[PDB]
């Protein structure tokens, strides 16, 4: 009958899910170029400026990978604590007697 | 692997390797059955040029426009394009062109470019910071100079404040430089702001008279109608294919959509800006785009110590499609469809019991032969 | 609140604590450990 | 055929309520089942629009429209700054045949009407640019909005079937786009066409300013739900 | 980059910071099925109830496998199944 | 940007990093918060001696 | 000054992130401290270890 | 007015008991009106 | 020409008469001298928050 009992779980896949969100929204973004889009920008300039725009996407772009990675690795840490003590748990209070 | 592991020697494990991605073949392109010659002769060979504080505009739209007619012709002085390389306005489409043309000196040529001070760049004409375009500058002694002096070419030399870009002044009053209110009558510190020029044969350069012509552009703000000339062609389905739909260039395969289209809508996007439906400027039907198939390739190896048989796993690829050529792993040799993706060089057996290197979705896989 | 940046009070203040604090002194010296 | 009328009838000026009307689609791109944030002109949520039961307005940023019609007295409209052949003008007319449109240098009177028995005020049209002809835009509500940004005049409309008895209804109905003009004009003011009988009418007007909305999409790609962003806190 | 080849001639020089990338992300996919495995195989034979159940009056028939469903799950974890999405 | 218009357009075009910047400070006080009651919360009544 | 503003922009916004993983780290740290401290809470004052 | 700050639109009692959403320096609040 | 934004108080802070502002930590005007009246304000940001 009663729900929102697993508030963790649910938790942890929002949390997932909104990252990977976020990390595919920011490849939209315009990081001061004069586009988004790789075919435009390469299909309307003498490459002299092309090297330019594609330097400015790249290097936003590499940002945002590296911001997303060391998100994943906190997160990963903090599992692992986690299943370390349900480990525990698992085997002292259902092998066993505390 | 041996090259991506930095070792003559790889122990028992699955290593991931590299990608692939299916090659395109072909390519599409589609633009609208319109077509007549875009009228720049006018525009370009006018007998009489407006003046500067009152440059000639002209709007140019639903024709097919050749610049390369334009690039070959040694006449222009100064040929400089902004937002886009000269050699390929060919291939692009715009829509709601704009020519302004308009008569200066020889020294001014330069206050026509954004992000510019001086005299005509702020109180005759103005360009925004962003413009794209071009702009074209050429000679006009032999037409446009007169013995007798020339009077029709009037230029704002007084003006109360900077113009907006693309703003046009034609109000000729009386400036008041002093303190004191001229009234609406010439006195001292009253100057008339529109002044003539002093063209004349006799003049050398830096002062005979230089026809200038601009050039503006849009960038996909609407169905565009000023196409360059270019062939088209037919189209393909069910194909990794490379295609330009009217400008928009793109790979992957196209399908028959479904989604409805209202009769304003012409292609559609879900989540950040991903096209993912289009409507061909001829036949007008909806397709939708799905890139072709692509992912990652891992190998399972039992240690280079004891054997040199390997396996080779795409994951989460459709067995259907396979053939980084490797030919030789496409022809005969045993192939199996698992949840994980599709393996290639293990054979398949109904006996289970504890594995050695792991796979995915409980498969798992070992060397007894793999 | 310097330049942008602002320290937010905690939920518990210092008397709750004492308090929690002096009800498990209180129970533990009364009532041993079946308390808890 | 040029006269002033002595009547001096007077429209009552009132105000009712905005409600959740004036909602249109920003842009011609096509989404099914999402929510779209966009920062654009609009009309904001329960403000106060001007009810008439023909003097001349200003015209503002944009202009939202609309009239609860029956038989269609209602027939154009006049763009402009002096609304005098001296400055450029802009005519809308929508007869029983195609609709015209007209960018000249009219001598307009002081009051225009079809003269039922295109003649109403205008007699010394001068060189012009541009004429364009097209399909008619017409217990009918029928709801318009006017845009006139980057020399481009935007319309959009909408045609309900109403059966409430004198304001608008509580409801949402997104406004589809209608036509676009490329033309550079400096309106400032514009005034309503009527095309009263020669052998008293209601309509509502409201300004457009900008603000940020969210709009929901449908399977189907129907705007059906809109929230704005500067309001109670709530909605923000 | 996404399919440029120019995008990936201009990248190449900035170094190796992908091959880190991607083995970060091997390694923590790697530590989950690990972790998952240490959790749950703590036993190593697979035990049997028995077809006659006395277990002097307790009722162990809501966590016990049900082999109706072809899940072979209990009646608490199937509708532990169905409360998260 | 220190409340400059031109400082604000221009951070505008690179993206929603504020957004999870302010979301990471906002998880660390509400842990912040759970940590203390989680510690010290042991008990159900106030007992009195 | 968009150059001027832009060499601003992106040194500040690098500190900022620096900072927030630092604070990340440190926040990572205190929390297991603190479960350490209700597990000592728990076992020696309510009982007898 | 809280040492939190100003709290606008909320109806302050002097009955006390435990609460769901919380506010700051021991100050909280819930809905019977807010 | 030093622009800034905030309210001014009485300064109570002893200037020595060389001197001509202060500041704390981190580039912080926190103390003018106005050219005509030669007084001496403090200068603190006007209120901010969530
Ligand atoms: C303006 O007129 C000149 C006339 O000399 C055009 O130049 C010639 O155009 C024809 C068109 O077919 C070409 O065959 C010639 O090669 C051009 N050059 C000469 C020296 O005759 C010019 O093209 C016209 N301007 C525009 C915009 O068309
Ligand atoms: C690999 O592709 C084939 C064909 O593209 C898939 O077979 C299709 O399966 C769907 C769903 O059952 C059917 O509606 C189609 O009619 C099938 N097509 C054919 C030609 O048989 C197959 O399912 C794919 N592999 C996997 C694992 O899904
Ligand atoms: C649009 O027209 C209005 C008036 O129809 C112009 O406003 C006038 O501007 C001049 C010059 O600044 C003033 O002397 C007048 O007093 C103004 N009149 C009114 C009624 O405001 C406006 O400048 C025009 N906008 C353009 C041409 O872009
Ligand atoms: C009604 O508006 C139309 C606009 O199309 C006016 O112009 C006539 O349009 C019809 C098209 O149905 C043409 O056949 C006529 O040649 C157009 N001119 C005239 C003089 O009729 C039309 O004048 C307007 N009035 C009427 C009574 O139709
Ligand atoms: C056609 O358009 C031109 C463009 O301005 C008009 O030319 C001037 O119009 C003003 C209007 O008051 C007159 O004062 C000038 O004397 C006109 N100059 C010339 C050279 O004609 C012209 O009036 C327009 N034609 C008509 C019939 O209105
Ligand atoms: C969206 O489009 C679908 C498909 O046209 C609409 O579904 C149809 O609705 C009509 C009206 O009730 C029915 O007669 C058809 O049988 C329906 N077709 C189906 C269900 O395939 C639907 O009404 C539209 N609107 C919404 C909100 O879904
Ligand atoms: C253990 O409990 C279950 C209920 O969880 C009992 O199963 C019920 O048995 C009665 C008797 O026929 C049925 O009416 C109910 O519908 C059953 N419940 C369900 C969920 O199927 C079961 O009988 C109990 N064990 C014993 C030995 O009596
Ligand atoms: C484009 O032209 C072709 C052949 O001229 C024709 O078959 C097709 O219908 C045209 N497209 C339209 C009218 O949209
Ligand atoms: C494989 O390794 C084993 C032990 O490391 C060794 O005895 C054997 O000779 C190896 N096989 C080779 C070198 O072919
Ligand atoms: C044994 O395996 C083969 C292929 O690996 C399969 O065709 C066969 O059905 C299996 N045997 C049984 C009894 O399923
Ligand atoms: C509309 O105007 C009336 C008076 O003109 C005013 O009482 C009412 O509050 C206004 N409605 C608003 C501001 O929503
Ligand atoms: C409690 O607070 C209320 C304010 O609602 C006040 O009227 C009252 O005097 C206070 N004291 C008691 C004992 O109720
Ligand atoms: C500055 O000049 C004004 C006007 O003469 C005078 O009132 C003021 O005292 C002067 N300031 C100083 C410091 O002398």
């Amino acid at each position: 009958s009663t729900a929102s009992a697993l508030g963790k779980l649910q938790n942890v896949v929002n949390q997932n899910a909104q990252a990977l969100n976020t990390l595919v929204k920011q490849l939209s973004s315009n990081f001061g170029a004069i586009s988004s889009v790789l075919n435009d920008i390469l299909s309307r300039l003498d490459p002299p400026e092309a090297e330019v725009q594609i330097d400015r996407l790249i290097t936003g772009r590499l940002q945002s990978l590296q911001t997303y990675v060391t998100q994943q690795l906190i997160r990963a840490a903090e599992i692992r604590a986690s299943a370390n003590l349900a480990a525990t748990k698992m085997s002292e209070c259902v092998l066993g007697q505390s | 692997t041996k090259c991506t592991l930095k070792s003559f020697t790889v122990e028992k494990g699955i290593y991931q390797t590299s990608n692939f991605r299916v090659q395109p073949t072909e390519s599409i392109v589609r633009f609208p059955n319109i077509t007549n010659l875009c009228p720049f002769g006018e525009v370009f060979n006018a007998t009489r040029f407006a003046s500067v504080y009152a440059w000639n505009r002209k709007r140019i739209s639903n024709c097919v426009a050749d610049y390369s007619v334009l690039y070959n012709s040694a006449s222009f002085s100064t040929f400089k394009c902004y937002g886009v390389s000269p050699t390929k306005l060919n291939d692009l489409c715009f829509t709601n062109v704009y020519a302004d043309s308009f008569v200066i000196r020889g020294d001014e040529v330069r206050q026509i470019a954004p992000g510019q001070t001086g005299k005509i760049a702020d109180y005759n004409y103005k360009l925004p910071d962003d413009f794209t375009g071009c702009v074209i500058a050429w000679n006009s002694n032999n037409l446009d100079s007169k013995v007798g002096g020339n009077y029709n070419y009037r230029y704002r030399l007084f003006r109360k404040s900077n113009l907006k870009p693309f703003e046009r002044d034609i109000s000729t009053e009386i400036y008041q430089a002093g303190s004191k209110p001229c009234n609406g009558v010439e006195g001292f510190n009253c100057y008339f702001p529109l002044q003539s020029y002093g063209f004349q044969p006799t003049n050398g350069v830096g002062y005979q008279p230089y026809r200038v012509v601009v050039l503006s552009f849009e960038l996909l703000h609407a169905p565009a109608t000023v196409c360059g000339p270019k062939k088209s062609t037919n189209l393909v389905k069910n194909k990794c294919v490379n295609f330009n739909f009217n400008g928009l260039t793109g790979t992957g395969v196209l399908t028959e959509s479904n989604k409805k289209f209202l009769p304003f809508q012409q292609f559609g996007r879900d989540i950040a800006d991903t096209t993912d439906a289009v409507r061909d400027p001829q036949t007008l039907e909806i397709l939708d785009i799905t890139p072709c198939s692509f992912g990652g390739v891992s190998v399972i190896t039992p240690g280079t110590n004891t054997s040199n048989q390997v396996a080779v796993l795409y994951q989460g690829v459709n067995c259907t499609e396979v053939p980084p050529t490797w030919r030789v792993y496409s022809t005969g040799s045993n192939v199996f469809q698992t949840r994980a993706g599709c393996l290639i060089g293990a054979e398949h057996v109904n006996n289970s019991y504890e594995c050695d290197i792991p796979i995915g979705a409980g498969i798992c896989a070992s060397y007894q032969s793999i | 609140k310097f330049n942008g940046l602002t320290v937010l009070p905690p939920l518990l203040t210092d008397e709750m604590i004492a308090q929690y604090t002096s009800a498990l002194l209180a129970g533990t010296i009364t009532s041993g450990w079946t308390f808890g | 055929q040029c006269v002033n009328l002595r009547t001096r009838t007077q429209l009552p000026p009132a105000y009712t309520n905005s409600f959740t009307r004036g909602v249109y689609y920003p842009d011609k791109v096509f989404r099914s089942s999402v929510l779209h944030s966009t920062q654009d002109l609009f009309l904001p949520f329960f403000s106060n629009v001007t009810w008439f039961h023909n003097p001349v307005l200003p015209f503002n940023d944009g202009v939202y429209f609309a009239s609860t019609e029956k038989s269609n007295i209602i027939r154009g409209w006049i763009f402009g700054t002096t609304l005098d052949s001296k400055t450029q003008s802009l005519l809308i007319v929508n007869n029983a045949t195609n609709v015209v449109i007209k960018v000249c240098e009219f001598q307009f009177c002081n009051d225009p009407f079809l003269d039922v028995y295109e003649s109403g005020v205008y007699s010394s049209a001068n060189n012009c640019t541009f004429e364009y002809v097209s399909q008619p835009f017409l217990k009918n509500l029928r709801e318009f909005v006017f845009k006139n940004i980057d020399g481009y005049f935007k319309i959009y409309s909408k045609h309900t079937p109403i059966n409430l008895v004198r304001d608008l209804p509580q409801g949402f109905s997104a406004l589809e786009p209608l036509v676009d003009l490329p033309i550079g004009i400096n309106i400032t003011r514009f005034q309503t066409l009527l095309a009263l009988h020669r052998s008293a009418a209601a309509y509502y007007v409201g300004y457009l300013q900008p603000r940020t909305f969210l709009l929901k999409y449908n399977e189907n790609g129907t705007i059906t739900d809109a929230v704005d962003c500067a309001l109670d806190p709530l909605s923000e | 980059c996404g399919d440029s080849t120019e995008c990936s001639n201009l990248l190449l020089q900035y170094g190796s910071f992908c091959t880190q990338l991607n083995r970060a992300l091997t390694g923590i996919a790697v530590e989950q099925d690990k972790n998952t495995q240490e959790v749950f195989a703590q036993v190593k034979q697979i035990y049997k109830t028995p077809p006659i159940k006395d277990f002097g009056g307790f009722n162990f028939s809501q966590i016990l496998p049900d082999p109706s469903k072809p899940s072979k799950r209990s009646f608490i974890e199937d509708l532990l199944f169905n409360k998260v999405t």
